[PDB]
RNA sequence: UGUAGUAUGCGGUCCUUGCGGC
């Protein structure tokens, strides 16, 4: 009871529809998905291209779900000697390895831009779920940035009243006028703190002496910005992407659906009194499942130490802060 | 002028993005690419580069294997300069000069180049198989006529510098011209039930030919041993296929990774005021294939574990030899990691 | 020695401020065209240009394989998205079908037939040359915007 | 002419009941 069609060139959108049919056997991922994309047509007059709409051409969401994850399962060979090559690597640096599982859901790179309007970071070649580098090193300083405002946030206002100040008014220039209301609350003490770290490096040279508990150790914001470097001086940690473990794809699922239903969306976006007569609008998008294992490296290009230390952090952050996608309702979060 | 040359591969662990720093597309920071054709190389500068700061950090911790045995440079410096050992040491202490094997191969440092040339050239990353998505066969490398073209040339210039005609010939054997909707691919990619492909968004008709796939097979086996990059190279026959010219230049200006990246401001906590930037990235697995010409070296007074060429052929080849080594920027967050395999004819 | 450059500044410039001037008024539309604008050469990227332009048609609620870019009023739409979305469609099929002008230098690699309907049953090269054209216009469009346009 | 790595610093984030009624 839907029409489906291709906006892809002709004596292609054959090969789409058949592979969307399940009559062929498609290998890539990421092939389906993005270069493959329906158009589904319900009894509404459009043909709407979204996970919500395209979940419309199978018997549920489980069916989806598997026949998604056989696409995965298809290259698991493929996966299996890349991961090798990419323990092989690990393996050549002094880089520090630990396994972590995901406790809850995961989701990285929703936000990029694409047709379904909800992404997933998956890689190329394998159509397999990855953790950028660039993702990890960003929550690991985020959370040292919350540490440190944390423990020690009046003392860092008070030595750099100027910068404090700086903030301050620039936040009342861009955030409507709040002359001088700008509270002096945590979020101040990170913002400032991000602005040390980020441009104003050099003078954090007093600072560097202070000392933060880590878990069971202690890291000093000179060994922090020696990790993750500055505008003038490169980092000495190098963060690695993570991957799945290919064993466990061959049992469990590696990738599922979740659903986000926005009742009050006119409330939210227009300002219509919220009320109840605001049906919802469901919007579905990809995810990997709770319990799924990865593995994460770090290596160190000046002291093994300091690889250490960022290890201690980046676990710390995994397992507080969160990495991924909407982390603020616990999503992304990893056990030991 | 030469006297030797070995062939660098170089297969992308993880993406890489050698920066251009030339303006700035929709799809900001772009890779280095040849202007006329638009192929992705990386520019022998870059290369030299950073083989001569990891040649740099090899002798300085010691680790270079010169006839099977460790080079200590201190020492060797002195046995050759004993009147100003002292002093050199010292420009290397204060970085003013390299050390002594690296000045010798990759030339002396930017601080005095009268003294003497480099021993060693290095050639441009020309592509040779690309990483293109499949709907049978995940992924698939790819190639060109003009890249084939392009390596009987690299040979022939190997030939010519080794006055060696027997390995000019090996891939002479080769002559294609497939037309915009055909290719040559193995097994693996070929649909069943249907003589066609499907590279990532074309279908493709199967044109059918098995000497030039087989050529092309032998070549990297003989150029890369029977490992091809923790993989046998046989395993990998199935999954080659040869397309058109434009076709291959619309996968290697359109398939190319492209990578957004923010900057989260713990201010809100949201991507901060133009904090968001793309980034092209070269697609993992993928191979580049770099000549690395060798002749005399130009300084006085040699060593004679590296006194002719060939002393530096076979200390180069076993220095980096199924090496990793990091290309291009991102090097902070795990990019540009690619397996370095060296060979000779 | 008449460069395709200066058409495509000349027609960015062009349709940006014709979109300023008719929505002087609507902030929020010129802020959704501008995030549409930037936003678009990603999804090119990724899904390819037929698909995008498929997408901002759904986003339109009109029928694919039906609707070409004359037969379309950007104005006639009440919500803001689906204006800025009319326009960023009419701007791109526009430039890909027409070019400038038929007296300027680029006259569109497409002849008069519509972008979505040409990609449709053409070879890949074409489309290939097609999708870099639009990827280039967008990114001039997108510069433009930003430069004029108010930010959302 | 010789010597020379477009590199370092940056989290695709923020916002949303799988519901309403028998």
């Amino acid at each position: 009871n839907v029409v489906v069609k291709y906006p892809v060139n002709s004596e292609l959108a054959n090969y789409a529809e058949k592979f969307w049919k399940k009559e062929l056997a498609i290998y890539n991922l990421s092939l389906i998905l993005n270069k493959m994309t329906p158009f589904v047509k319900r009894r509404s007059e459009s043909y709407k291209s979204s996970l919500s709409a395209v979940k419309e051409i199978f018997k549920n969401v489980d069916d989806f779900q598997n026949f998604l994850n056989s696409v995965l399962r298809r290259s698991l060979d493929e996966y299996r000697v890349f991961f090798e090559n990419y323990e092989r690597l690990f393996n050549s640096f002094s880089s520090k390895i630990f396994s972590m599982r995901t406790k809850s859901r995961l989701v990285v790179g929703l936000g990029d831009e694409s047709v379904y309007e909800t992404s997933i970071r998956l890689h190329r070649n394998y159509g397999v779920p990855y953790i950028p580098g660039s993702a990890l090193k960003g929550v690991a300083k985020h959370y040292a940035f919350s540490i440190l405002a944390r423990e020690n946030g009046d003392e860092i206002l008070r030595i750099y009243e100027s910068v404090k100040e700086d903030l301050k008014a620039r936040i009342a220039k861009r955030d409507k006028i709040k002359k001088n209301d700008v509270p002096e609350d945590y979020y101040l003490t990170a913002a400032v703190i991000q602005e040390l770290f980020e441009k104003k490096f050099d003078e954090l040279g007093a600072i560097r002496n202070t000392r933060v508990e880590i878990g069971d150790t202690v890291i000093s914001v000179g060994d922090i910005v020696k990790i993750f470097g500055t505008q003038k001086e490169e980092g000495s940690v190098i963060f690695f992407d993570a991957f799945p473990t290919p064993e466990q794809l061959k049992d469990k699922p590696n990738l599922e659906l979740d659903i986000m239903n926005p009742h009050y969306q006119p409330y939210y976006q227009h300002g219509e009194p919220p009320g109840d007569w605001h049906s919802p609008n469901p919007i579905f998008f990809l995810t990997v499942p709770a319990g799924v294992e990865f593995t994460f490296a770090v290596a160190s290009r000046d002291l093994d130490d300091l690889a250490e230390k960022a290890e201690k952090l980046l676990k710390e952050a995994l397992k507080k802060f969160g990495v991924g996608a909407k982390t603020s309702l616990g999503y992304g979060r990893f056990d030991a | 002028m030469f006297e030797k040359a070995v062939v660098f591969g170089l297969y992308s662990i993880t993406p890489v993005h050698a920066g251009s720093g030339a303006e700035l597309s929709v799809i900001a920071l772009p890779i280095q690419r040849e202007r006329h054709t638009g192929f992705p190389v990386i520019w022998g500068q870059s290369l030299k580069g950073v083989l001569r700061s990891r040649f740099r950090q090899l002798e300085l911790d010691e680790k270079i294997e010169v006839e099977s045995q460790k080079w200590k440079w201190k020492e060797k410096t002195k046995e050759v300069l004993k009147e100003k050992a002292d002093e050199f040491i010292k420009k290397v202490e204060e970085r003013k000069r390299d050390p002594l094997l690296t000045e010798i191969v990759f030339g002396p440092a930017t601080d005095g180049a009268s003294e003497h040339a480099g021993a060693v050239s290095v050639g441009d990353a020309k592509i040779l198989l690309f990483p293109v998505r499949s709907a049978k066969g995940v992924f698939a490398f790819v190639t060109s006529p003009i890249v084939i073209q392009r390596l009987k040339e690299d040979f022939e210039l190997v030939s010519e510098i080794e006055n060696d005609i027997e390995l000019k010939q090996i891939l002479s054997r080769f002559k294609v011209e497939l037309s915009n909707n055909e290719t040559i691919a193995g097994n693996a990619l070929i649909l069943n039930g249907e003589n066609k492909v499907i590279l990532e968004d074309i279908v493709l008709k199967v044109k059918s030919d098995s000497n030039v796939i087989e050529n092309l097979v032998e070549v990297l086996k003989t150029l890369f041993g029977d490992n091809f990059f923790g993989k046998p190279i046989e395993s990998i026959k199935e999954r080659i296929a040869i397309v058109s010219d434009d076709v291959f230049k619309s996968f290697t200006r359109f398939s190319t990774e492209i990578v957004a990246r923010v900057r989260i401001d713990a201010e809100k906590g949201t991507v901060a005021r133009g904090g968001l930037w793309y980034e092209e990235f070269l697609p993992s697995d993928t191979l580049m294939y770099s000549l690395i010409a060798v002749g005399s070296p130009k300084k006085e007074n040699l060593p004679k574990e590296v006194d002719n060429t060939q002393k530096i052929v076979n200390v180069l080849k076993v220095t980096f030899n199924n090496a990793f080594l990091q290309i291009g920027g991102d090097e902070t967050v795990g990019k540009g990691f690619v397996k370095v395999r060296a060979g000779v004819l | 020695i008449r460069e395709i450059e200066q058409e495509r500044a000349s027609f960015a410039f062009k349709v940006v401020s014709d979109i300023k001037d008719k929505y002087s008024q609507n902030k929020k539309v010129q802020g959704k065209y501008s995030s549409y604008a930037e936003k678009a050469p990603t999804i090119i990227l990724n899904n390819g240009l037929g698909a995008t332009l498929a997408f901002f048609l759904s986003k339109l609620e009109k029928p694919i394989d039906d609707v070409d870019y004359k037969s379309i009023n950007p104005e006639s739409f009440g919500n803001a998205e689906n204006i800025a979305y009319a326009f960023l469609y009419k701007h791109l099929s526009t430039w890909l079908a027409e070019g400038n002008g038929k007296d300027s230098a680029f006259s569109g690699l497409t002849n008069g037939e519509d972008p979505l309907k040409y990609i449709m049953e053409k070879t890949a090269i074409d489309v290939a040359i097609s999708t870099e054209e639009a990827l280039s216009i967008l990114n001039w469009i997108k510069k433009f915007a930003k430069a004029m346009l108010e930010e959302e």
